[PDB]
């Protein structure tokens, strides 16, 4: 019935916005990383650690969104 | 003239422009490359002008 037709729509909108948010967030963050690695070769191993430290918080909410999208799609169905 | 020694000196003629091809080789510049404010070429021009002034002095 109608329930599943709207619930696939709901999961779709939630994971789509999650995808845009996460991907562009890490896109900007990584862009500053690469420019910071460009000029000086010394600290690639250092910035690439601060990169993960921050990239964790970028992915905080979008994986709430993805978890709940998968939850809707396979368990609310 | 060149003050080679306390006891001896010699007259000389040396080219200051165009900039002579002094060896001046290093590759450590990769580690510390200058952030050119405002521009690289403007800074380079001021540096060359100062260098000619310095060599004359």
């Amino acid at each position: 019935n109608l329930n599943m037709d709207l619930l696939y729509m709901a999961a779709a909108v939630m994971m789509g916005l999650a995808a845009i948010g996460a991907a562009i967030g890490i896109g900007i963050l990584g862009g500053k990383f690469l420019e910071g690695a460009a000029r000086q070769p010394d600290l690639i191993p250092l910035l690439r650690t601060q990169f993960f430290i921050v990239m964790g918080l970028v992915d905080a909410i979008p994986m709430i969104a993805v978890g709940l999208g998968l939850y809707v799609m396979f368990a609310v169905a | 003239n060149k003050f080679i020694n306390t006891m001896s000196q010699v007259p000389t003629i040396s080219q200051l422009l165009p900039l002579p091809a002094s060896d001046d080789d290093d590759l450590k510049h990769k580690s510390w490359d200058y952030l050119y404010e405002p521009d690289p070429k403007a800074l380079l021009d001021t540096l060359l002008r100062r260098y000619v002034e310095s060599q004359v002095y």
